[PDB]
């Protein structure tokens, strides 16, 4: 899960301005685009896979006399001997699919059970054994906001332009609706409510309550 | 952030009335045109640019 | 204002192809590298 | 120009009549602990 | 009656008290993906009451300078 | 006693502000917090 | 106290006869009587019981148990079909504007509500009024998603707009699973493609891919489909989520709709397969998404001086099931010959993780 | 208090009793915006030079716009 954050990440960069008196947004456009393709690739070589060690301090092991049989070796790190523990159950095709255990595996695993499953077999083998391109990126997203804020007083002007008896009485009315939201919260601020001065619709509310 | 509806409705107005008051020629806001247009961002960019374009060729 | 247009529409022109030019390099070397892994 | 506008956001407030409503509470003359001393030292002195 | 005396320090009007212009407001939040991510969403709305770019500006005016 | 009713009407009647108020119930942003209060959870699947 | 002179409210034959519920219209017939009524203020009630028992109780106000919601609240939803073609201009210039657009927000959210239980959206499925105005509201947010000129957003006018599309959405993910496409150039899912694009959230982008994946089941690979209409680059861009591994939602978005994108037929699959920036992608994913967020055996003993998994996570089970169906595909198709070229890969994680060896069964038997 | 009026009087005027305003006396722009929503008012049948004003501060916000994009290019 991504972790929430407490400034904006992106922005839209509008395109709503007349396309052909600013210029060289489709440059911007092409610019970000690609931006978005050089760094997909670079995700994609940060999960990159390597195959180095199929059979090639505490990284090398000396493995027993008794696994010795299944491995060909008798020292090597732990990975190879999980791997080719696998590949010997895989290779003598012993899973049930119709892990049924060999009869050197029985020597190996020292158990005449004669049928494990896969997780204790690999038990026993077990047993045998950065900073600035966050200020890049709030620096660019502190500017496309910008921009995002010049082509809203942009598209405000120019949609004021056409009809401006539309958007006046808009105006007119988002101030006499606006003005009256501020202005409910001013009788509440505790000197001016012990004063006993608003106590004499705080009287109807008194009968809802005791109702209540 | 902390963003309440006091604090939203009082930034619409805000917003509205930078805009009626600009459209009247009553607001001077010339000490915010002179950090996007007018300082040396307009040309020392152009400078910039007139020697990566140059970098770019070869 | 128009010089700026014309340069940064020169620069991004040039920019996109050097780009794809090291672009296709890479991934033809990513397919040399692919084929020497399988052999492998 | 009788109206001056700055980059800033509290002056911009100021020039326009929004200049004390970005407050999360309004200002108090009662929530000092000095004053309600006073005010309970004369209640209690009648 | 038990009633505490006004020279008791209880006494005080309002020393918490919230009113619902001043509670918090639902808005976008915003997602943070590695470093080298340019395709990511990095936005969440739910049904916010701001729901757009309109968040960003307020981060840009107030928070931003 | 006269402080402690006089908290119950302001914290009984600020609550209900929103549901009560011409002016601040049909408003925009009071609304769309109301309605984002009330969207269920979408069924997974 | 009880007394005939002091009032007259109980004199022989009214005072334990009257049943429990005389007090008025029901709470539910009240919402019912007050919501066809033409007073203002008072719809504004209604729509808000109606919206609330929508979140509380939604079995009691359910399409079916009512047949006669519907007629009411299309009275309220419809009208925005005529706002909704204004919001480039100012379009809302008086209490009266936002009087008739709130109320019918409202009316959109509760039937956005009603439309997640099951025997509730089989009535909005019927009626093509309600089909038509979501393909409306998806045709503009296609303008908006675009670019063009024919429709400008106004962006003072976003607020009541993009609480307008996360609705339509959501009624549309309930609504993409009764539907199967069988032609090419088809509306709900040219819109869906072209949102996806650019939406640039993460909701929206789940609910997206969610919808699309309802809108490719009931149907059969070998014929012109809907799965035609998106090309290289929309499906360059579903697979590119699987390179985030940051979160585990998007993951199983884009695993659960290629799964459903390559179940009929194979031609998906050799089509999936063609561009080569799709393919270096799940050559270099999935055999990572096997071990993603799945503790493994943390081999550091080489720098020092095993406790192997024992379950797996829910991103390693779908793309094991996605593994499962590409294996078998066809001898010569590329669906082998991309479990050919993961096998050497496939090892390792079968190797650091046993359960795997169950859960690919298929895959192993396939190849 | 015997009881010949309704039982909602008697909460009213003890919450109104002016007992502590005595002992509390005895310690302790906007006016632009009343009138231009009124000249906007009057404003409100030709309307030509507002539009042509309102053209003519669009052509200096899609200027600035245009700078901040040509910064956003550098810095891209």
């Amino acid at each position: 899960n991504p972790v929430p954050v407490t400034y904006p990440t992106d922005a839209y960069i509008p395109t709503y301005l007349p396309d052909d008196k600013v210029s060289n947004l489709a440059d911007l456009k092409k610019l970000i685009e690609m931006d978005s393709r050089l760094d997909l690739y670079l995700t994609r070589r940060r999960l990159d896979t390597s195959i180095n060690l199929p059979t090639n301090d505490g990284g090398k092991v000396q493995y027993s006399p008794n696994l010795a049989t299944l491995i060909g070796m008798q020292t090597g790190s732990v990975n190879d001997a999980v791997y080719s523990i696998y590949k010997y159950i895989l290779i003598n095709n012993l899973f049930v699919t119709e892990v049924k255990l060999d009869s050197l595996l029985q020597k190996v695993l020292d158990t005449n059970a004669a049928h494990l499953p896969l997780m204790n077999v690999v038990q026993t083998v077990n047993k045998l054994v950065d900073a600035e391109d966050t200020a890049k990126l709030r620096e660019i997203t502190k500017l496309a906001l910008q921009l995002n804020s010049s082509a809203q007083k942009y598209q405000f002007f120019h949609e004021l332009s056409l009809h401006p008896r539309e958007t006046l009485t808009h105006y007119l009315w988002s101030s006499k609706q606006n003005e009256l939201v501020l202005q409910g919260d001013q009788y509440f601020n505790e000197d001016a409510a012990r004063t006993s001065d608003i106590y004499s619709s705080l009287m109807g509310n008194i009968s809802l309550l005791y109702s209540q | 952030n902390n963003v309440t509806l006091k604090n939203l409705t009082a930034f619409q107005l805000l917003s509205q009335r930078e805009n009626i008051c600009e459209l009247l020629n009553l607001v001077e806001s010339t000490e915010r045109h002179n950090s996007i247009i007018n300082p040396e961002r307009q040309r020392m960019s152009l400078e910039e640019m007139k020697k990566m374009l140059d970098a770019l060729k070869n | 204002i128009e010089e700026s247009q014309a340069i940064i529409q020169e620069l991004v022109k040039l920019t996109m192809e050097k780009l794809e030019s090291k672009f296709t390099k890479l991934c033809d070397l990513e397919t040399q590298l692919e084929m020497e892994k399988l052999k492998y | 120009k009788p109206i001056k506008i700055s980059a800033d956001f509290n002056a911009k407030a100021k020039s326009l009549g929004l200049e004390s409503k970005f407050s999360n509470a309004t200002k108090t003359a009662l929530g000092d602990p000095d004053t309600e001393i006073r005010i309970s030292a004369r209640i209690s002195n009648r | 009656s038990n009633i505490p005396d006004p020279t008791l320090p209880p006494t005080e009007m309002m020393t918490r008290f919230l009113h619902p212009n001043w509670y918090a407001l639902p808005t976008t939040v915003w997602l943070k993906y590695g470093n080298y991510n340019s395709w990511a969403p990095s936005f969440n709305e739910n049904g916010t009451v701001v729901d757009s770019t309109t968040r960003g500006l307020i981060w840009l005016e107030r928070i931003g300078y | 006693k006269q402080k402690s009713i006089r908290q119950k009407l302001i914290n009984n009647v600020a609550s209900q502000a929103h549901h009560n108020i011409p002016y601040l119930r049909d408003s925009p942003f009071t609304a769309a917090a109301q309605r984002s209060v009330q969207i269920r959870s979408k069924v997974i699947v | 106290t009880k007394s005939i002179h002091y009032s007259l409210a109980n004199f022989n034959v009214f005072q334990s006869l009257p049943k429990e519920t005389a007090r008025g219209v029901d709470d539910l017939t009240r919402m019912e009587m007050a919501l066809l009524s033409g007073i203002p203020e008072e719809i504004k009630w209604s729509l808000k019981k109606y919206l609330t028992y929508s979140n509380k109780a939604p079995y009691m106000i359910s399409l079916r148990t009512l047949p006669d919601l519907l007629p009411l609240f299309k009275t309220f939803i419809l009208p925005l079909e005529r706002i909704v073609e204004g919001l480039n201009k100012s379009s809302i210039c008086d209490s009266k504007a936002m009087d008739s657009l709130q109320m019918g927000l409202n009316a959109l959210l509760i039937l956005r509500n009603l439309a997640q239980d099951t025997d509730s959206v089989q009535i909005l499925v019927k009626d093509r009024e309600i089909k038509s105005f979501i393909l409306f509201i998806l045709k503009k947010f296609q303008c908006v998603a675009t670019g063009d000129n024919k429709w400008q957003l106004y962006e003072g006018n976003a607020t009541f707009f993009n609480e307008l599309t996360h609705y339509t959405l959501d009624l549309m993910e309930a609504i993409s699973s009764y539907i199967a496409p069988a032609m090419k150039d088809d509306h709900y899912f040219q819109t869906l493609v072209s949102i996806l694009n650019y939406t640039k959230d993460r909701y929206m982008v789940i609910s997206i891919l969610r919808s699309l994946s309802r809108l490719l089941v009931r149907s059969k690979a070998n014929e012109e489909s809907a799965a035609d209409n998106l090309d290289h680059k929309t499906l360059s861009l579903i697979v590119s989520f699987l390179l985030l591994e940051c979160d585990s939602e998007l993951i199983i978005a884009s695993l659960d709709f290629l799964y459903q994108y390559i179940l009929p037929g194979s031609q998906r699959i050799t089509e999936l397969f063609k561009s080569k920036e799709c393919s270096l992608i799940l050559e270099a994913t999935l055999p990572n998404l096997l071990s993603y967020n799945i503790a493994t055996p943390d081999y550091h003993l080489l720098q020092k001086h095993v406790k192997f998994p024992q379950e797996l996570s829910d991103v390693s089970k779908v793309a094991c099931t996605f593994l499962c169906l590409l294996s078998n595909d066809t001898d010569d198709g590329a669906g082998s010959a991309f479990c050919q070229r993961i096998r050497p890969l496939v090892l390792h994680k079968l190797a650091d993780i046993p359960p795997l060896t169950l859960a690919l069964s298929e895959y192993m038997e396939n190849t | 208090v015997g009881g010949h009026k309704r039982v909602e009087d008697c909460i009213e005027k003890f919450l109104s009793l002016p007992i502590e305003d005595n002992y509390i006396r005895e310690v302790v722009g906007s006016k632009l915006m009343e009138c231009v929503n009124d000249a906007v008012q009057t404003l409100l049948d030709k309307l030509g030079k507002v539009s042509d004003k309102s053209r003519e501060i669009s052509e200096k916000y899609i200027e600035e716009s245009q700078a901040i994009i040509q910064e956003l290019v550098k810095l891209t």
